[PDB]
């Protein structure tokens, strides 16, 4: 048994 | 301390909110700058929302990212619901019957007055009810709760006082009612 | 009616180059990870036997959120965090016994940013035989809360601060504990 997580995205440009 | 150079802060918030076990899932992810919340997902919604001006270029660029967007849709499934099985049966099925009990307060403010305190401690989850009786009938009025108190640890406390003015023969009674029993849990106090 | 919810909760803080990636189930810790090991840290040594977490991926995520702060800075103008100074509160975990052990807590509520100085005193003098604490843990209004604990035999004789710095507060904070 695995936690996932979310990827952080980058911002905007 | 020193050192009063500005700080700036940047906290991302990945929500999973579960109703009825896992029948209703919403996941809210937030980003925050400072204390400002700027911009969110919520898979009500669908898609990623501003909340502030400073989201909008976040909203406007992620929404036009298709794959991203189906990850994030799907993610009630592939992250929420997931990470609730992993961790069910030691968090949601934590269960520690709280330690009861009672003694009359060291400093008493009042003479021929006996401030009481029925302390609960070491418990989970959370939810708990702690009533006071004299002599079988429920307290309704005097009485103080310090409230719920996380101690950070996976265990709760509270302190429950109520202020009597007893007769010889009266009998108080603390009751504590928390998931862990089946039954309320009781200590008495014999004036 | 939510039941329950689990948050992965990160920051980033700059100048002081710092961060931090957790989880929690209904505002209680499951796990950190520390950032200078690089490991996943539980809250509860057990949890370690009934579940894993790749610590790496905390690390990528830690990266693009470094680099997210920065693009923020810029694009808000430059605009700093307001500080807010904690409310800190001192108790046992249990009530005082004379010769007893016990545990004392410092909680350290409602501040922001996430940097404190904590100092647990016992009749003036710093004390560390075995205290610890825990990270910075989310709050709703997206302040931060914080434990410290000191566990400790009553005694009549000892009195105990909590000493707490911030740069939201103009002197130091010294919450006081004695045995009533």
């Amino acid at each position: 048994p695995k936690y996932v997580k979310q990827n952080t995205l980058k911002l905007a440009r | 301390m020193g050192d009063t150079r500005p700080r700036f802060l940047w906290q991302l918030k990945f929500e999973c909110h579960f109703f009825n076990g896992t029948e209703r899932v919403r996941l809210l992810e937030r980003c925050i700058y400072n204390q400002e919340e700027s911009v969110r997902f919520d898979s009500d919604v669908g898609e990623y929302r501003a909340v502030t001006e400073l989201g909008r270029p976040d909203a406007e660029y992620w929404n036009s990212q298709k794959d991203l967007l189906e990850q994030r849709r799907a993610a009630v499934d592939t992250y929420c619901r997931h990470n609730y099985g992993v961790g069910e049966s030691f968090t949601v099925q934590r269960r520690v019957e709280p330690k009861v009990t009672v003694y009359p307060s060291k400093t008493q403010p009042l003479q021929h007055h006996n401030l009481l305190v029925c302390s609960v401690s070491g418990f989970y989850p959370g939810s708990i009810e702690v009533r006071w009786f004299r002599n079988g009938q429920e307290e309704k009025a005097g009485v103080v709760s310090t409230g719920l108190i996380q101690n950070g640890d996976w265990t709760f406390q509270t302190l429950v006082m109520l202020e009597t003015v007893p007769r010889s023969g009266e009998v108080y009674t603390c009751q504590v009612e928390h998931p862990s029993v089946t039954s309320p849990l009781t200590v008495e106090w014999r004036a | 009616k939510e039941e329950h919810v689990i948050i992965q909760a990160e920051f980033y803080l700059n100048p002081d180059q710092s961060g931090e990636f957790m989880f929690d189930f209904d505002g209680d810790e499951i796990f950190h990870v520390d950032m200078a090991k690089k490991e996943t840290v539980w809250r509860l040594e057990e949890f370690g036997r009934f579940a894993s977490f790749e610590a790496q991926g905390a690390l990528a995520n830690i990266a693009v959120d470094k680099a997210n702060l920065e693009i923020m800075t810029k694009r808000s103008n430059y605009t700093p965090i307001t500080n807010v100074p904690p409310e800190v509160t001192v108790l046992t975990n249990s009530p005082v016994e004379l010769r007893e052990p016990n545990v004392l807590i410092c909680f350290i509520d409602k501040f922001t940013p996430p940097v404190v100085n904590v100092t647990w005193l016992r009749n003036g003098k710093p004390v560390t035989t075995g205290v610890s604490e825990t990270v910075f843990l989310p709050r709703e209004d997206h302040l931060f809360r914080k434990f410290h604990y000191l566990p400790f035999l009553p005694s009549t004789e000892d009195v105990y601060d909590c000493r707490v710095e911030h740069w939201g507060l103009d002197e130091p904070l010294l919450k006081h504990w004695e045995f009533d």
